[PDB]
């Protein structure tokens, strides 16, 4: 199945999702340290919840301030609030 | 000889400018002038308390690496300009000033809202420039009293409620002095020839008086030497 | 095969510190060995440190 | 535990002795279930 970029991620606390917006993308200007979650993504699990966490995270030891977010959407896919 | 040491006294203070100043210590015994001058210069250049800008908050700005519509200077340039602001605080030890400006023109330190305790030494210090009639700037500036150079990276260590998006951290250089020089010359007291007079020239930001700075440096030196007085 | 792409840009202000490599225009290069306090720098008659 | 290493070419019988089974298909992963 497809991979959805949503703000709802399993096995994560509310503190980690505080920086994420309603669309699942980190706010512009937020200061993120190593290990922080930037873009929330869920991948369908095996046939055998049924979703695994494949969200993008800041690499360990990398800090900084989010200054720009660019979203590229293929035609035929509904655009989110950030786009 | 044993008790013949002449105690130096603050003779004359010359204020040639708002920032530049000159102080004189006289009389001084042979050799003591260089020691006192070096100690005072080293203490003053490092451990002089002063007030500096710590945090800034602009309404329309989310982070330093951004721009505001209607201002010529970048947000980073605005923070750098605010870093050099000279402000004296009497008792609060922590002040939050507000700046509001509109219309085309140079926004300087004179546009900061009046507070009774605080005082701006340089009202003509330019902060930014508004290049649009409809452009308006509103800013909150946090001023804190401290000592030495404290970069914002060390201040990041504090973790109470994090920081809201839009609060910009500014490196603080609390030292009010920027240049200290000293020179020993011949002094004339009665009929004694082997006496010295010390002249100390201080260039600061204008937020501290030369006499107060000299008194503070002497107090710090005496407190440090009190450990050697009682060696135990 | 790919539906969406999201790119996030992070800005870091790197300050100078010991170990950083500096150089000149005449082939002279080196690394900062110590960030000495201002009062420890040599100064001229006017008191301006180097 | 061991003192020396012996190297020689392998007979088909010894090769069969090594194997725990016979591979008969080129399929690797179902790609639906892993």
């Amino acid at each position: 199945g497809p991979e959805e970029i949503t703000a709802d991620i399993p096995n994560v606390g509310e503190a980690a999702l505080s920086k994420l917006d309603e669309s699942g993308i980190v706010y512009i200007g937020a200061e993120v340290t190593g290990g922080d979650i930037l873009v929330g993504k869920v991948t369908p699990k095996g046939e055998t919840s049924d979703v695994k966490d494949s969200s993008l995270r800041v690499p360990n030891g990398v800090s900084g301030t989010v200054i720009d977010v660019q979203v590229f959407t293929r035609d035929g896919v509904e655009k989110d609030k950030r786009a | 000889s044993v008790t013949e040491f002449l105690k130096p006294r603050l003779v004359d203070i010359e204020q040639v400018s708002s920032t530049h100043a000159k102080v004189t210590l006289e009389p001084l015994e042979r050799g003591f002038g260089h020691t006192l001058g070096n100690a005072l210069r080293r203490i003053l250049l490092s451990s002089m308390p002063g007030c500096a800008v710590t945090e800034v908050e602009i309404d329309g700005v989310l982070h330093e690496y951004s721009t505001k519509e209607g201002v010529q200077e970048d947000i980073l340039e605005i923070l750098l300009n605010l870093k050099g602001l000279a402000v004296r605080v009497q008792g609060k030890d922590e002040v939050i000033l507000t700046l509001n400006k509109s219309g085309i023109g140079p926004v300087t330190a004179a546009d900061i809202t009046h507070d009774g305790d605080v005082e701006i030494v340089k009202p003509q210090h330019v902060i930014c420039h508004l290049t649009d009639e409809n452009a308006s700037i509103s800013m909150r500036i946090k001023v804190q009293r401290g000592r030495g150079y404290v970069p914002a990276s060390t201040r990041i260590h504090s973790e109470e409620d994090e920081r809201p998006i839009g609060r910009l951290l500014v490196d603080a250089c609390y030292s009010p002095v920027e240049r200290i020089a000293y020179n020993v010359e011949a002094a004339r007291v009665e009929q004694r020839t082997d006496l010295d007079k010390l002249v100390i020239e201080m260039e600061t930001n204008g937020t501290i008086d030369p006499e107060e700075a000299i008194r503070r440096a002497a107090t710090i030196l005496a407190e440090q030497l009190e450990a050697f007085v009682d060696l135990r | 095969g790919v539906l969406k792409i999201v790119k996030v840009y992070l800005a870091v202000k790197r300050r100078i510190q010991p170990g950083d490599k500096m150089a000149g225009r005449h082939g002279n290069k080196g690394v900062i060995s110590k960030i000495n306090p201002i009062e420890d720098m040599p100064y001229d008659e006017n008191g301006t440190p180097v | 535990e061991f003192d020396a290493i012996k190297i020689a070419l392998a007979s088909p019988d010894m090769i069969r002795s090594w194997s725990f089974g016979e591979v008969k298909k080129p399929e690797t992963i179902n790609y639906r279930t892993f």
